[PDB]
């Protein structure tokens, strides 16, 4: 035989091997492909698609519907609407959008957020709503004041009944781990009435709006691992 | 002149008009088609029943309160009873189809409300009994035109005979997973402040080219208030949904006597 | 191909408004950074390289655990602990499960890799040679043992493995063998069309892929007769797609699964965590 | 019939394939496929939306 000397790794299951195998069904006629709809060739693209982020998740509202809808209403208050972290992987609430879904099988992220936000009050309610976020590093903002010093855009309720605030790539590392970690903290979203939302009589004074989370073209992940969202008893 | 908000479909002897559209969805950027020579599996002559089955059934209205869960039909069960489309169905062992799916929903610039219309292949949901498993009745998971409607409580049955229908949990979109991903799925939103319709052109989706109508749905059609409807002068007012759907590029295999399927 | 570059880009004051959309019309939010803030321009050289389907699935997944013993059986009940058959499903654990049911349809080769250990029973009944494994693929039809040592093992036809204790874990390829153009991941359907005033039980029918699905049966035995020591052995089975093409995407499986269909449990249909408030960093 | 392709790159470059089976279910995994559309599932509309016009005009 050809002189042959093995080498550490001989014999091993490495679970990520990338081998030849013999085949049990040798010459086995596999079904012609045909063309089906909605062909996906990586997960990234699912990850562009907006999911709507659970961001009224409080006792009560969490594990309903009732998660999903922001309240608003027409009396103008100086408080913020909803505050949250860009944690995309492991926030209570962006967790389990579809784009925190595909993280949690991977450790790094990179990119910019897409957060859409549909006002779903009467055609004759008006507003105009500051969405902000804020780089970390600083006091996290709970005033309209800190929050208009961050990367942020004013949104006239009309016609166009969406606005789409960009969380852009702003990062120390190439990469933020999909875990909570202080080193690769994104810093914070948040939003506060500019104006206030105006109704005439006989109108609604109390809607909602819905928030959707989608990742940019620029988005990638790398490090694929097990998610913590699925387990089975033993 | 020509706007994304005012929109006419023509199929067969139907029109349909809309002054509040929000564009349309083609689902997965497919306009449906008939099955191609390279891609057929049964080899009798196909009928292509065209303008007789290829036009606009409108199914009995639903109304939406703010106390509405949510509503679901399946395709093609809902059009199952629809002139010569149920006949043509009922009489092949094997048929596809595609759709337009219209839904419906004017109200006023003073009502406020967002329903989600989803178009999902393969929408399998839970059954209601926790003794057993995929333990659903045909007749109650094919209801026909009537559909189904979402609940916001899961009360699985005592005994296993009793639990025979679909646990049609609301924020789990009867499935498993969380419904604020539907969006995963062909969509439109019908927020009435904006559009009072929902337009879904539906190519048949299937692993095969063509299959078996009577045993199988290809579509889900789901209608979740994502916002609850909402009128001052009245909380307690009442706005329909109507249901409008053609099928298109349909054909059919196996002719034989008529299937009468069972119905208890 | 490289994700996205973002181009040098200053501010505007135009009625071009790429900020503003309609998701009514079902399409997502399409807005990038260089269409609300100035941006500099960073050239791009990272790829999507690890999200490809052959990537997300590029995985050998344990899928099940068998159970096989080698002893003196004088019973039954001890006489069907010497061989075990299993009806072939990825449907006893979650985590592949879970990643193959983000697509409804899919198209894959499948490498099957095998782990399997032993244990004495007992330390006062000797020792033990050291054992052969049959590990035989027996697809719908085929008859199924009934005994270790019965017939069936043969395996003229059917493909068989034997592993030698202590060697390799044992590994083969199976093609795309679906009688579908694709598997159905998700199927809203029954087996046959139950007909008016038919005689045929209604009652107790199932619904969806499992009253469609037949993957065949592995069975295995250890080929060895039995040492005066009781062998106790474990086998478990490891499934990787490869050549994988994946169609119609789905929310993935958000609550614990309690079966082989989409069913959920009472005690467990909570998954997210309530927040102190809607202003909770 | 050996396949010499580009290696996907480390800290710091081509590797040989040659396929011994006489069956493609035997080959190691498919090479990258870089390939998408998202637009079938981000913007699946059937009038083309200009992303600096009205989404409704
Ligand atoms: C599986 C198991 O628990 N086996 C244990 C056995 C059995 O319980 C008895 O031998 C049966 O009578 O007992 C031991 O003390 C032994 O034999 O050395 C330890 C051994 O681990
Ligand atoms: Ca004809
Ligand atoms: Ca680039
Ligand atoms: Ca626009
Ligand atoms: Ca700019
Ligand atoms: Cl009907
Ligand atoms: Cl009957
Ligand atoms: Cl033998
Ligand atoms: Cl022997």
């Amino acid at each position: 035989g050809l002189p042959t000397m093995l080498t550490p790794g001989s014999s091993q299951f490495l679970t990520s091997d990338d081998f030849q195998s013999p085949c049990a069904l040798p010459n086995f006629d596999v079904t012609p492909p045909i063309h089906i709809p909605g062909e996906v060739f990586n997960m990234m693209e699912l990850a562009e698609i907006d999911s709507m982020i659970p961001m009224n998740s409080v006792t009560g509202k969490a594990n309903t519907m009732e998660m999903y809808p922001i309240p608003l209403d027409d009396k103008g208050s100086a408080t913020p609407i909803f505050s949250i972290s860009l944690s995309p992987a492991s926030d209570k609430r962006l967790q389990y959008t579809m784009l925190g879904e595909i993280l949690n099988y991977y450790t790094h992220w990179t990119g910019s957020l897409r957060f859409t936000f549909l006002f779903c009050g009467s055609m004759m309610a008006t507003g105009k709503i500051l969405l902000s976020y804020s780089p970390p590093g600083a006091k996290p903002p709970t005033t309209r004041k800190d929050a208009m010093l961050g990367t942020h855009i004013i949104w006239d309720l009309g016609l166009q009944s969406s606005c789409t605030m960009l969380a852009p790539w702003i990062s120390n590392t190439v990469y933020r781990r999909c875990i909570k970690d202080d080193f690769t903290e994104g810093g914070y979203i948040t939003c506060f009435y500019q104006t206030r939302i105006v109704v005439p009589s006989g109108t609604p004074t109390s809607m909602f709006m819905l928030a959707f989370v989608s990742a940019c073209p620029d988005f990638s992940v790398r490090l694929l691992r097990d998610t913590n969202h699925i387990s089975q008893r033993t | 002149g020509y706007s994304d908000r005012v929109r006419q479909i023509t199929l067969g002897n139907s029109t349909i008009t809309t002054q509040e559209a929000a564009n349309a969805v083609v689902a997965y950027g497919e306009w449906p088609s008939y099955l191609d020579d390279k891609e057929a599996n049964p080899i009798d002559a196909p009928t292509e029943p065209d303008v007789s089955s290829n036009r606009f059934y409108t199914l009995d209205s639903v109304q939406w309160k703010s106390t509405s869960r949510g509503w679901w039909w399946k395709l093609p069960d809902a059009l199952k009873d629809m002139g010569m489309f149920g006949q043509n169905m009922y009489y092949h062992y094997l048929g596809r189809s595609g759709y337009t799916v219209h839904v419906q929903c004017n109200a006023s610039k003073f009502h406020q409300g967002a329903l989600g219309v989803f178009a999902i292949p393969e929408y399998v949901m839970a059954c209601n009994t926790e003794a057993k498993t995929s333990y659903v009745s045909y007749v109650n998971a094919n209801p026909g035109e009537k559909g189904g409607v979402f609940d916001n409580a899961y009360n699985p049955s005592a005994e296993a005979s009793e639990g025979r229908k679909f646990a049609a949990l609301d924020y789990l979109l009867g499935c498993g997973v969380l419904a604020g991903n539907a969006f995963v799925y062909p969509h439109q939103i019908i927020n009435l402040r904006t559009n009072n319709s929902a337009t879904l052109v539906l190519p048949y989706v299937n692993s095969l080219a063509i299959d078996c109508m009577a045993k199988h749905n290809n579509w889900g059609l789901v209608i979740l208030p994502l916002c609850k409807l909402d009128y001052a002068p009245n909380s307690s007012t009442e706005i329909p949904i109507t249901v409008t759907i053609a099928p298109m590029f349909t054909e059919f295999n196996g002719l034989r006597n008529i299937t009468v399927p069972a119905t208890q | 191909p490289t994700a996205q570059s973002t181009p040098l880009t200053s501010g505007v004051n135009s009625q071009e408004v790429p900020a503003l959309t309609a998701v009514e019309t079902g399409a997502s939010g399409q807005a990038v950074p260089s269409d609300v803030i100035e941006t500099r321009h960073v050239v791009n050289y990272k790829t999507r390289s690890e999200s490809t389907l052959e990537s997300f699935f590029g995985r050998s997944a344990c899928v099940t655990i068998l159970e096989v013993e080698n002893f003196n059986a004088t019973t039954d009940a001890d006489r069907k602990k010497q061989f075990t058959t299993w009806a072939i499903t990825y449907t006893d654990t979650v985590q592949l499960r879970r990643k193959l049911e983000f697509f409804t349809y899919s198209r894959f080769d499948l490498e099957m890799t095998f782990v399997i250990t032993e244990r004495y029973y007992a330390s006062n009944t000797g020792h033990a040679r050291n054992q052969v494994y049959q590990l035989m693929y027996i697809p719908p039809g085929a008859p199924r043992p009934t005994a270790w040592d019965d017939y069936t093992w043969q395996s003229s036809s059917n493909p068989s493995v034997f592993y030698t204790y202590g060697s390799a874990p044992p590994r083969m390829s199976i093609p795309y063998v679906g009688i579908a153009n694709a598997y159905s991941h998700f199927y809203d359907g029954f087996a046959r069309v139950p007909l008016k005033d038919e005689t045929v039980d209604s009652g107790d029918t199932y619904y969806g892929l499992v009253t469609i699905n037949d993957f065949g049966t592995l069975a295995v035995r250890v080929v060895n007769e039995y040492n005066p020591a009781r062998i106790t052995s474990k086998i478990r089975v490891y499934m990787k797609p490869k050549h994988v093409r994946c169609w119609c995407p789905r929310p993935p499986r958000a609550v614990p699964y309690r079966g082989e269909g989409v069913d959920f449990k009472q005690d467990s249909i909570t998954p997210l965590t309530a927040v102190e408030n809607i202003n909770t960093f | 019939g050996a396949q010499v392709s580009s290696q996907k790159v480390g800290a710091h470059v081509n590797y040989t394939t040659i396929n011994y089976y006489k069956d493609s279910a035997s080959n190691a995994a498919s090479k990258l496929d870089f390939s998408q559309d998202p637009s079938k599932f981000t913007e699946p509309v059937k009038d083309i939306m200009i992303k600096t016009a009205p989404a409704l005009n």
